């Protein structure tokens, strides 16, 4: 949240118009209340950047290369998998207990069925995505290493 | 003559080995390229728009 200003004198229109470049921002209610376009006027802000700035701003979030080919402590892998599956067991039970409804529930009542109560479907979707991504990545790393280093 | 026709060692008299071992295949090399392709295809089908 940022903006650039300048002062309007006591003279009419403060500035002249030869494009739509001024009128693209829809000034906020608070700024108007506190004096915008009455005592001061805004100016468009441009964040233009050169080539080397662009190249380093892209290079901040980049980890070392070794991190790419590091496996996980396999024991921790298995513990994580068994924990999530032991959660999916109960989530599947609740999914069953919840699909049986949705017929004996008013079309409006459903929109409130899920407020303060776990929903099995969404959690199952999240856990399935997590499990499947993690396992695929670990497997691929293991195979890729198995080949690269002798 | 019939033993000659077939691939029999013709050992001691009336003693010919049939090589029932079938080489007893035990060597394993961890075929990886196939496994890597398989996994990348899982990921492909997982992330494409269907």
């Amino acid at each position: 949240v940022i903006d650039a200003f300048r002062l309007i004198n006591a003279n009419h229109e403060p500035r002249q118009t030869t494009s739509n470049l001024g009128h693209l921002n829809k000034p906020s209610i608070q700024a108007l209340i506190h004096g915008l376009n009455r005592h001061y006027y805004s100016i468009t802000i441009n964040y233009r950047k050169n080539e080397l700035e662009q190249k380093m701003l892209l290079n901040l979030h980049k980890k070392s290369w070794m991190e790419g080919l590091t496996l996980q402590d396999y024991s921790e892998h298995c513990k994580h998998n068994e924990s999530v599956v032991k959660e999916m067991l109960e989530l599947a039970k609740n999914y069953n207990k919840a699909v049986e409804e949705e017929d004996k529930m008013t079309p409006e009542q459903l929109a409130i069925k899920n407020v303060g109560k776990q929903d099995p479907k969404r959690h199952l979707e999240e856990h399935v995505d997590v499990l499947m991504t993690s396992n695929i990545v670990q497997c691929l790393a293991a195979m890729l290493d198995t080949v690269v280093f002798k | 003559d019939y033993a000659k026709k077939r691939g029999w060692v013709l050992g001691p008299n009336n003693y010919y080995s049939f090589a029932s071992q079938q080489q007893k295949p035990e060597d394993t090399t961890i075929p990886s390229t196939e496994l890597a392709k398989q996994v990348i295809e899982y990921a492909r089908q997982l992330e494409m728009i269907v």
